[PDB]
């Protein structure tokens, strides 16, 4: 489909993949033991 | 012999090399992105020659006569910018 195509191309052109691959590539932030035996957890809402 | 109406898809052709006017795959990728650039090709196979007509302001609609002092906008078929 000449539709099909040409939206594929579009997106491709607009999101590269490059970028993509780097994004999933970003680390996280683990929950972290610490002393007295409790765990510190970074913040859902405000981090990746 | 076509009169050109608002809708049509048109072949523009150079006079002087022959080729037609098409939106090159290829674009100089000044910061554009998004977009492509305007040359000319020999091959009139594929959609990227043509070129439709649209409208101006309101006053001209879809379907009616071109005149030679209106004014349009041409997009591209195969990539459906228009000529900027």
């Amino acid at each position: 489909k000449g539709e099909a195509i040409r939206i594929r191309s579009i997106l491709r052109s607009l999101i590269p993949l490059g970028d993509l691959v780097g994004v999933i590539s970003i680390a996280f932030q683990m929950p972290t033991i610490a002393k007295d035996g409790n765990v510190v957890e970074p913040d859902m809402s405000a981090g990746f | 012999h076509r009169t050109l109406l608002y809708g049509h898809a048109i072949l523009l052709r150079h006079s002087y090399s022959g080729m037609y006017l098409c939106c090159l795959s290829t674009s100089r990728s000044s910061t554009d992105k998004l977009a492509f650039d305007v040359g000319l090709q020999e091959d009139t196979t594929g959609e990227a020659c043509w070129w439709t007509i649209h409208p101006a302001s309101k006053q001209r609609s879809e379907g009616e006569k071109v005149r030679v002092g209106d004014d349009l906008i041409l997009v591209s078929v195969s990539s459906e910018r228009y000529l900027h």
